[PDB]
C-alpha cells in the first residue's frame, strides 16, 4: 500500500533526474552612436 | 476408503488456497517486482543528490 500511493511523486521526481566575424546589428549601432559619448 | 481419501485431499486443498497469498510463488513474485522499482529509483535520487539540493 506504501508503494501505490507514492508512484506519483516518483514521476515527478523523475522528470528532474532525468574566425570570429560580428555582424552588429543597427539597433546597437544606433544605441552606441547614442550613447558614445559615455 | 474411498470417501476418506477424497476427504483427505478436499483438506489439503482447502488449506493451500487460505495460505496461497504468503506462501505461493506467484504472489510472492509480485510483491517483489513492486520492491526491486522502488529501489532503483531511490538509488538514483541518491546519485542525483547535489544537483536536486542546488536546485
Amino acid at each position: 500500500q506504501m508503494l501505490k500511493e507514492m508512484e506519483k511523486e516518483v514521476d515527478v521526481v523523475d522528470a528532474v533526474v532525468r574566425n570570429a566575424t560580428l555582424n552588429i546589428p543597427n539597433l546597437l549601432i544606433s544605441r552606441i552612436e547614442s550613447e558614445m559619448h559615455r | 476408503a474411498e470417501i476418506n481419501q477424497k476427504s483427505l485431499e478436499l483438506e489439503l486443498l482447502r488449506l493451500e488456497k487460505e495460505t496461497a497469498d504468503i506462501t505461493h510463488p506467484l504472489y510472492l513474485g509480485q510483491k517483489h517486482q513492486a520492491l526491486q522499482a522502488m529501489n532503483s529509483h531511490l538509488e538514483a535520487v541518491l546519485r542525483e543528490k547535489r544537483s536536486l539540493r542546488q536546485r
